């Protein structure tokens, strides 16, 4: 049926007649409400942003003028090849970030022995002379580095990797704590090991546990960290980490998620720096390298060559005894009853990674909280494993 | 907001979702009265002859889109132009309909006779 | 020492007899004038030019920038191979000599005959039969610009780069007349058009269309004479196979 | 003509998006692509009219 | 392939340490080239 | 750190029939709005407070000069010089003047620099580039948990994830479980994901940061990860906070070997987002909520149990949820008594919450077509197929 | 200021350069340096203000050529490899014996062999034998891997292998090495073996830098490659 | 100072020196094809009053389709020569760009350049490169190609119409073109360029042998009368090959012998077909 467009009279009658007698004042009042909100928002002000002004009597404004008129700023740059200086070619090509690159000669206050490739250097504006080397410094607060000297996870907190942890024992415990046997067997201790396995299997955690029990400090090197913002000088950063490992009596250098690094210009500079710090560094040292990746083959072929990485270790998904053991180790830190059939739960979660099991325990706690009970029951674990497992 | 397309079936389901796109208006090919109306619109500026029956021309266009109707008007005009006239006759519209609607059929009868 | 260097850029338009719109490379565009003694009739749109760094006026035109791939494919020495070193191709080598050499030695002969000099020809046969050597001998004997190309080497994963490389190839050819485009293994490009719809072969169709346009399209070819070799003549597209 | 000639010799003013008027004298404004500056406001412009995310000329 | 015949005949020429070529050298060269062709 | 944000006005809707109870309530609201306006107007009418320090402030400003360019303190050196990167990206070894609060200098804080001879001359803790400022919710959405029909399990899970920890969290460390850092909503489109996000942002007590997902991507190199970093820095800075990243599949797709610089930058932005999500402790009071329709196309590292444990499923509404949704969306309507509404709910279809809302709107339109507003059952009957556009009959019977 | 010389143009040579300030520049006169070698890509220090070439500096790197450290000392005395005595003697007479007596090759009026084809089971130690060869010939050692070249799409020949030989010319003597059979849809490998043939042909003839191809089977054989020149010897 | 509206346009036009030298006279035959192309590409631009009088919109857009080597690109060349209009020549494969969103941008730019100029003609040869029938693209590249096609459609007959911008599009496979592109209002006339028939063969032979030297009483009419499916490209070939044979035999005036050898050479069509197929 040809449906008629509502006429002006029709609009006018729809606006009235079938209306509440309070439409007018209600709508008007709500409009003034919104208008008053906008007025308050526009006139409430912003408040002074509090620039970083130190408390008075701390200021040396006279000496501030002295510095501002005498002391000069220096641009910083990534120094590159020495052009084979030999004191007749003191110039180096230097890279001032996104700005250009320049060949520049030193200042008289610095000596060439204090300048080498790859370091940050402060250069003047007028002639771009490197006025002072600026080491990138090393500090646990910056980057994300070892940040650990004695990890809190022992062999107790790792379960279901019995053959796995036994092979790791072979790798690290026998050379570090029993050097004499490989001394009188005339065999070089293992030079490198790769702990390759699916994510959440426990690679990181097993490495941390063995670090705690090997009386050596654990090193945490997140790959995406130096793929992201902390890239470039990362070569000198790991250079310093390895040097402090030399100063340290024994470091357990493990590069977390090396899938992010092993798979390359500064990346190649980095792993050739580890070529200098495993091949160049003596194979006898107590700072053994630990490799763990989600993608095994991703590691560059020049890395696992014999005389750089002796072993490769497969972290498989936990078995039935393994799954019940991780369930126990995760529910120890939880408020549950003492008659939880952990074997039942381990059976109910086949081919489940360790992270899935920790999430199952967390969900069981969540279900217990849902009923506002301080103690989780077996029923909560059953529904939690019904939730997480089976996706 | 208004959007147009010839292939609604391939649009993302999250875009066709009501609340984001309500009133999915369909523009079907015009029926005979609509074709007649389109003809009378697009021949408005033309110099028609007495005795033109646009209803027959509309009937001569089974399932012809509106753009094809305007094209038929244009082609009849061009047929008038070719003879250097200013009037359009019924035969002009018939030949324009034949020319515009001309389309390749299944030449092979045997393939065409697969189905009963 | 007294020199100062110059900006480079491409002329975009001829606003008037003097004012030229010029776009500096990877930079802003300007309206600039030209040096007093210069061939303004040569400053076509797209002509790479040099700009004084301070006054920004047309200092000197430049040859069109050549693609690095086209550069590499162009400056491979043919090795001046002679005609004796072919053996037993007498009739075919005579035919190729005709169809390529003769328009490049006596064009007036073709013109007075009453025909257009030929655009090019195909040499098909089993591999190792000397098509590359025969084309190389033609190029060496002509002592002209030679563009040795293998059709498998122009296809690219990037969608529009293969046809673009064909465009740069023929642009160089037109810029460096007389030139010989030797596109070996042409079946890797002109391998017939079908509507199955796989992405790779569809881009192959697009590249074939670009090649057809560049060889017998709107813009006619003068003195480029292109040689194409393949082992599978039958699979070539009919449009490419057309005269 | 002379006043136009004089005004044509003065440099063009950068445009910028005011992040927020920090203080009754300073304004935090981002100008593409030089960066973000904290400018001051001259005699003519009153601060209260400067609202965040409005285009200004420096 | 014929060029290969000549080249590997030259190759044969140093197997028995000649500064030249002989007919049997050519013949065994084309033999080996033909076997490589099979 | 400072506190949360997103102030909203009163729910009202205690009545909704305009029976003057709405009028007394809105009158109280408007009267108090007038009170606020009068108070602040009269305060600024008489508020003499200025100068005081002046000459010391005058000379420190003279040292500061004009303009002062803000920069990001990338690194610090011995406590007279530091490394600061200008917003262009070039970084310089500059001096730190005496009057700057050495406690405030921390890598990342925006530092005021002298225009000529760059030098640290002040610290800005509220840089908050306009993009991340816009991404912050100021006026909370008007929807509420009363507006959501069905989704009882979904509301319950989302409250356990992003309300219970912010309110009394004693149960969580009583049971030894960490609070769920991050939850993700998924399901077919128009099922109630964005609606649940609005509802959470309404009954909230934390900074709510709404994100489009595709908003994080930026043209200039390094702007994407920088924006993600600034967004999460604001989230921590205004803790407790909720970061809602709608349409996470705009960036959360499968990671693959990047070739083009743009694809590399997208991968870098996602890597920065994932690293940031790892960065803050789950004990921390910043929670993230992401919604998507194509859950299967997400990166299986964004949904790792160590990163995003919870996964709230939004199935197409059942018959009882359909009737709850219909009750909600027909509440304002002046339905005639003949309408049953059960015929539409019966019809085995894929009616969503959005589909039900559209059916109601179309029914209202059809009632307007007949000049009425009482909306009979026939209007719903025609509206159902008017909105629902588009198994061969007797196969499965 | 360092600039990447984009190319040299004839005028008697003028160069267009791309300075590190993302800026192109035309130079009517090529600075204060000679102008013969001047490779189109040779990094030079151009003047900061007047933009002319004061000096040339050695090339920085070419992506993978620095991504590959290029070992010089592989540390083998033929005492490490065992059981391939006929194979190792064939190795010697395949590469190093024609290398020392290239004069006796020119006396014959023939060109030396240019590559070696080698095959065996996947764990048969072709790589270590290549290292040993580079050791007794005390030459530089380049290396390419077939399973490395199957992925990495386009470029395995466009900008890696050609530049591998470029730097091999620059650091001479060297030995190029392509290990594993490799595949010696399906069109990228056509490009690979193409670039192989017309680049192991399109290069220097003196063959001061050699090539060795170690393969995993004799089942996939391209006659354009197993022929004389490309891969002559069969180990 | 302000500049002309599209001065810094990336796509270049046809300059006076770039204009090809093919005239309508050189195109033997195709009377109806010539007339139908002129009526939409030439007559509206010179005799708009004619169309305005009848009160119809002149056809804006012609498709030239047919077997290869029948005269499509040549008719476009002749139109470009015989026009006062603003000619913009593009090929279909030229549109498909490396970067995402650059192909549609270039389509927008070419149509914008044509609009801001005088009555203009856009010629897009080999349109089947980008105007293949739209389908459910499952890859980014196919989606980009279809995006180029959609931008073409919306530019040709979109929201903001074009005035005095006639577009000529040529393809070898019309049936694979998108139906949205083959509708009146976008491609008003789809002109078929079949292989020459009898009289068309005579016309092509006469117009190609005109500059040729005399044939010395050769049965050109009989060569025409032979029933053979040969396109104008093949006639041009045949004539050219006859010239080549005359050059090789060193006789400047061809006759039935070398002409016949050329004719046999050109249309080989050697079946080489196993007879069980037949
Ligand atoms: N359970 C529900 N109760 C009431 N209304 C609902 C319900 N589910 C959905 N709606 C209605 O659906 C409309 C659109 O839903 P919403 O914006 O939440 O979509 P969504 O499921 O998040 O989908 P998408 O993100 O794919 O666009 C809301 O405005 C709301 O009115
Ligand atoms: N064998 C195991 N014993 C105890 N906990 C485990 C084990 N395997 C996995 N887990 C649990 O998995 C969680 C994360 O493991 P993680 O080490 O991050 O995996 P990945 O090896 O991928 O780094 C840890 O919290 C840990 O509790
Ligand atoms: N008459 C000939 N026919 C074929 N090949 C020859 C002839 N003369 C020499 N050759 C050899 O052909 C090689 C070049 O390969 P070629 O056969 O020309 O390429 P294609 O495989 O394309 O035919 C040269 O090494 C040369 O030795
Ligand atoms: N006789 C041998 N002496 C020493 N190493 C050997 C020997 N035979 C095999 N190998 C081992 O085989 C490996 C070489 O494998 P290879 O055949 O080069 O693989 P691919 O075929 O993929 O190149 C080396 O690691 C080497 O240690
Ligand atoms: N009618 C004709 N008259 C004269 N020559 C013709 C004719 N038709 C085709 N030709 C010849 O064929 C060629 C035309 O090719 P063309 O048909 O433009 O290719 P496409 O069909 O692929 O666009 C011209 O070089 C011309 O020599
Ligand atoms: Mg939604
Ligand atoms: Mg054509």
């Amino acid at each position: 049926k040809p449906i008629r467009a509502l006429d002006e009279g029709d609009i006018a009658l729809l606006k009235t007649y079938g209306q509440s007698t309070y439409s007018r004042q209600i709508k008007q009042v709500e409009d003034d409400i919104q208008q008053l909100l906008k007025k308050i928002n526009e006139l409430t002000g912003i408040k002074e942003s509090d620039t970083g002004l130190a408390p008075p009597a701390l200021w040396d404004l006279a000496a501030d003028k002295q510095t501002l008129q005498s002391e000069q700023p220096l641009q910083v740059a990534r120094c590159t090849k020495i052009i084979n200086a030999d004191s007749e070619d003191p110039k180096y090509i230097i890279n001032v970030k996104q700005f250009a690159k320049f060949v520049v000669d030193l200042s008289d206050q610095v000596a060439p022995t204090d300048i080498e490739e790859g370091m940050r250097v402060g250069v003047d504006r007028n002639k771009y002379q490197i006025h002072i080397p600026l080491p990138p410094k090393i500090d646990p607060t910056v980057t994300m580095m070892q940040v650990e000297e004695k990890p809190d996870v022992t062999y107790s907190d790792v379960g279901g990797c019995k053959e796995q942890i036994e092979k790791l024992r072979e790798v690290v415990e026998t050379p570090l704590l029993h050097p004499e046997r490989f001394v009188n067997l005339g065999i070089e201790p293992p030079k490198g090991v790769l702990l390759f396995g699916p994510p959440g299997t426990g690679k990181t955690l097993c490495a941390r546990a063995v670090a705690n029990r090997t009386d050596a400090c654990f090193i945490r090197v997140i790959g995406s960290e130096l793929v992201q913002k902390y890239v470039g000088e990362g070569a000198r950063m790991v250079r310093e980490l390895f040097e402090m490992a030399r100063t340290k009596k024994a470091c357990l250098i493990f590069f977390d998620e090396i899938d992010a690094i092993g798979g390359d210009n500064e990346v190649q500079r980095t792993m050739l720096e580890l070529i200098n710090q495993l091949d160049g560094f003596d194979p006898r040292g107590n700072i053994k390298v630990l490799m763990a990746t989600n993608r095994p083959d991703t590691l560059d072929p020049a890395l696992m060559r014999p005389g750089r990485l002796d072993r490769k270790i497969e972290f498989s998904l936990p078995d039935l005894e393994g799954r019940t053991h991780i369930f126990k180790i995760h529910a120890r830190s939880m408020s549950v009853e003492r008659d939880i059939r952990f074997e039942l739960l381990a059976r109910l979660c086949p081919n489940s990674t360790g992270a899935e099991i920790r999430s199952v325990c967390t969900e069981a706690g969540m279900f217990a909280i849902r009923a506002r009970r301080k103690i989780a029951t077996e029923k909560d674990f059953l529904e939690a494993v019904n939730k997480v497992i089976k996706s | 907001v208004i959007m147009a397309t010839n292939r609604i079936d391939i649009l993302d389901s999250a875009l066709l979702r009501p609340g984001r796109i309500d009133r999915k208006i369909e523009f079907p090919p015009p029926n005979e009265e609509a074709r007649l109306d389109i003809l009378k619109i697009h021949s408005r500026k033309m110099n028609l002859t007495r005795g033109i029956n646009l209803r027959k021309i509309a009937e001569l266009m089974p399932g012809a889109s509106g753009a094809e109707v305007k094209g038929v008007c244009t082609e009849a005009g061009m047929y008038a132009l070719r003879e250097r006239r200013v009037h359009v006759t019924q035969e002009d519209f018939e030949m324009a309909v034949a020319k515009v609607m001309q389309k390749d059929s299944e030449k092979n009868m045997s393939i065409k006779k697969l189905w009963k | 020492l007294q020199s100062v260097g110059q900006i480079v850029g491409e002329v975009l338009k001829q606003l008037t007899e003097e004012k030229f719109i010029v776009k500096a490379t990877n930079g802003p565009r300007y309206v600039v004038g030209c040096r007093r003694q210069l061939d303004k009739s040569k400053l076509k749109p797209g002509t790479r030019v040099a700009l004084d760094m301070t006054t920004l006026t047309i200092m000197r035109y430049l040859p069109r920038e050549v693609d690095p791939l086209v550069y590499n494919m162009s400056h491979e020495d043919p090795g001046n191979v002679s005609y004796s070193e072919i053996g037993g191709l007498s009739e075919q080598i005579r035919e190729l000599r005709e169809v390529i050499e003769l328009p490049l030695t006596n064009p007036e002969l073709f013109q007075r005959v009453g025909i257009i000099p030929p655009k090019g020809c195909l040499l098909y046969g089993p591999p190792g039969t000397g098509k590359t050597l025969l084309a190389r001998a033609v190029a060496s004997q002509l002592d002209c610009n030679f563009l040795k190309v293998v059709s498998s080497s122009i296809v690219d994963k990037y969608i529009g780069e293969s046809a673009r490389l064909i465009r740069e190839m023929f642009n160089y050819a037109r810029d460096h007349q007389p030139c010989i485009i030797f596109m070996d293994e042409i079946d890797a490009i002109g391998g017939r058009r079908f509507s199955e719809g796989t992405s790779a072969d569809r881009e192959i169709q697009r590249t074939l269309m670009e090649l057809l346009n560049q060889m017998d399209g709107f813009d006619t070819l003068h003195r480029v004479k292109m040689i194409m070799a393949t082992n599978r003549p039958d699979t070539l597209d009919p449009a490419l196979l057309r005269p | 003509l002379r006043e136009e000639l004089q005004l044509l010799q003065e440099q063009g003013s950068y445009v910028g998006e005011v992040v927020r008027a920090m203080d009754k004298k300073k304004v935090l404004v981002k100008v593409h692509p030089e960066g973000k500056f904290v400018v001051d406001v001259d005699k003519n412009i009153d601060i209260n009219d400067v609202t965040p995310n409005c285009r200004v000329a420096l | 392939d014929l060029r290969n015949v000549c080249t590997e005949a030259g190759m044969f020429a140093i197997r028995a340490d000649h500064d030249f070529v002989v007919q049997e050298d050519f013949m065994k060269a084309v033999r080996k080239v033909a076997d490589s062709k099979k | 750190t400072k506190g949360p944000d997103a102030a909203s006005k009163l729910p009202l809707v205690t009545p909704h029939t305009q029976c003057r109870l709405k009028l007394l309530k809105l009158e109280r609201i408007k009267d108090y709005l007038l009170m606020e306006e009068e108070f602040i107007r009269n305060q600024e009418q008489m508020k003499p407070l200025e100068e005081k320090q002046e000459e010391e402030r005058s000379k420190v400003d003279d040292l500061r000069g004009t303009p002062m360019s803000v920069g990001t303190l990338e690194e610090i050196i011995d406590d007279n010089h530091a490394i600061v990167s200008t917003s262009v990206g070039s970084e310089h070894y500059v001096s730190i003047l005496s009057f700057v609060d050495k406690d405030l200098l921390e890598p990342g804080c925006s530092v005021l620099l002298n225009h000529k001879v760059h030098a640290v001359i002040g610290v800005l803790m509220d840089d908050t580039d306009p993009l991340v400022t816009v991404m912050k919710v100021e006026k909370a959405p008007q929807e509420t948990y009363a507006d959501i029909g069905g989704l009882d399990n979904q509301i319950q899970e989302i409250k356990e994830s992003v309300e219970l920890p912010l309110t009394h969290p004693e149960y969580y460390e009583e049971m030894g479980i960490k609070p769920p850092k991050g939850v993700i909503l998924y399901g077919p489109p128009g099922t109630g994901k964005t609606l649940l996000a609005k509802a959470v942002a309404n009954q909230t007590s934390a900074t709510f940061l709404r994100v489009v997902g595709s908003e994080l991507i930026q043209k200039y190199l390094g702007d994407g990860p920088k924006l993600v970093r600034e967004l999460f820095r604001v989230a921590e800075e205004h803790a407790p906070s909720i970061v809602f990243i709608d349409e996470i599949d705009a960036i959360g797709t499968k990671r693959y070997d990047s070739n083009s610089g743009g694809e590399r930058e997208i991968q870098r932005t996602m890597l920065e987002l994932l690293n940031q999500l790892d960065g803050f402790d789950s004990r921390g009071d910043v929670k993230v909520i992401m919604a998507t329709n194509r859950i299967e196309t997400l990166d299986p590292a964004l949904i790792r149990p160590g990163r995003i444990d919870r996964k709230i499923e939004f199935p197409l509404p059942d018959e009882k949820t359909k009737k709850r949704i219909f009750q909600i969306h027909t509440s304002r309507m002046t339905l005639a008594d003949d309408v049953t509404l059960d015929d539409l709910i019966m019809a085995k279809d894929d009616l969503s919450g959005a589909d039900i809302k559209a059916i109601c709107t179309e029914a209202g339109l059809m009632a307007l077509r007949e000049r009425r507003m009482k909306v009979t059952n026939e209007d719903f009957k025609k509206s159902k197929e008017n909105v629902l556009y588009k198994t061969p009959e007797g196969l499965y019977l | 200021l360092v600039s990447n010389v984009i190319e040299l143009l004839d005028v008697g040579k003028c160069a267009v350069i791309k300075t590190s300030t993302r800026q192109t520049y035309f130079l009517p006169v090529i600075g204060l340096v000679d102008a013969e070698k001047l490779k189109p890509g040779d990094l030079v220090g151009v003047n900061k203000d007047s933009y002319l070439i004061l000096e040339t500096l050695p090339t920085e790197y070419d992506s993978r050529v620095k991504a590959m450290e290029v070992d010089e000392r592989p540390t083998e005395q033929y005492s490490d490899i065992g059981g391939l005595d006929k194979q190792i003697q064939e190795l010697v007479e395949a590469i190093v014996l024609p290398m020392n007596h290239k004069e006796k090759f020119e006396n014959l009026g023939i060109q030396p062999p240019k590559g070696v084809l080698m095959y065996g089971p996947p764990g048969t130690g072709k790589t270590l034998l290549a290292r040993a060869c580079a050791a007794q010939t005390k030459a530089t050692f380049l290396k390419l891997a077939g399973p490395q070249l199957v992925q990495m799409f386009i470029g395995d020949g466009a900008k890696l292998v050609r530049d591998a030989f470029a730097l091999a010319k620059e650091k001479a003597p060297s030995i190029i090495f392509i290990d594993e059979l490799d595949a010696i849809g399906d069109r990228e490998v056509q490009r690979t073996m193409l670039e192989l043939l017309n680049q192991l042909d399109g290069f220097q003839p003196n063959t001061q830098v050699k090539v060795i191809a170690a393969t995993n089977r004799v089942d996939i054989l391209d006659p354009a490659l197993l022929r004389s020149g490309r891969l002559d010897r069969k180990i | 100072d302000v500049l002309p509206p599209e001065a810094d346009s990336s796509i270049m036009m046809l300059t006076s020196d770039q204009k090809p030298d093919v005239m309508y006279a050189d195109i033997g035959g195709m009377d109806i094809q010539k007339q139908e192309v002129r009526e939409a590409v030439e007559l509206p631009l010179t005799h708009f009053e004619l169309y305005k009088q009848i009160g119809i919109d002149p056809p804006r857009g012609v498709l030239m389709y047919g077997p290869p080597g029948c005269g499509k690109t040549m008719l476009a060349k002749a139109v470009a020569h015989h026009t006062t209009a603003a000619f913009i020549r593009v090929v279909g494969s030229e549109f498909v760009q490396k970067y995402l969103g650059e192909g549609p941008r270039m389509v927008r730019d070419v149509f914008r350049l044509a609009k801001e100029n005088a009555p203009a003609i856009i010629f897009i040869d080999e349109i089947d490169a980008i105007a293949t029938k739209r389908f459910d693209a499952q890859t980014g590249a196919d989606r980009e190609v279809q995006r180029i096609l959609l931008e073409l459609l919306n530019q040709m007959d979109g929201f903001d119409q074009n005035v005095n911008v006639k577009v000529i599009m040529a393809t070898n496979r019309a049936d694979t073109l998108d139906p949205a592109l083959l509708r009146p209002g976008r491609l008003d006339r789809k002109i078929e360029f079949p292989l020459p028939d009898r009289r068309q063969k005579r016309l092509i032979f006469s117009t190609i042998t005109s500059k040729m030297n005399l044939s010395e009483e050769v049965d050109l009419e009989d060569y025409v009368a032979r029933p053979d499916k040969i396109s104008g490209a093949d006639i041009n070939s045949i004539c050219q090959e006859s010239g080549m044979l005359a050059v090789r035999e060193n006789r400047y005036i061809v006759l039935a012998k070398d002409f016949e050898k050329a004719y046999k050479t050109v249309i080989k069509k050697d079946e080489q077909e196993h007879e069980f197929y037949k």
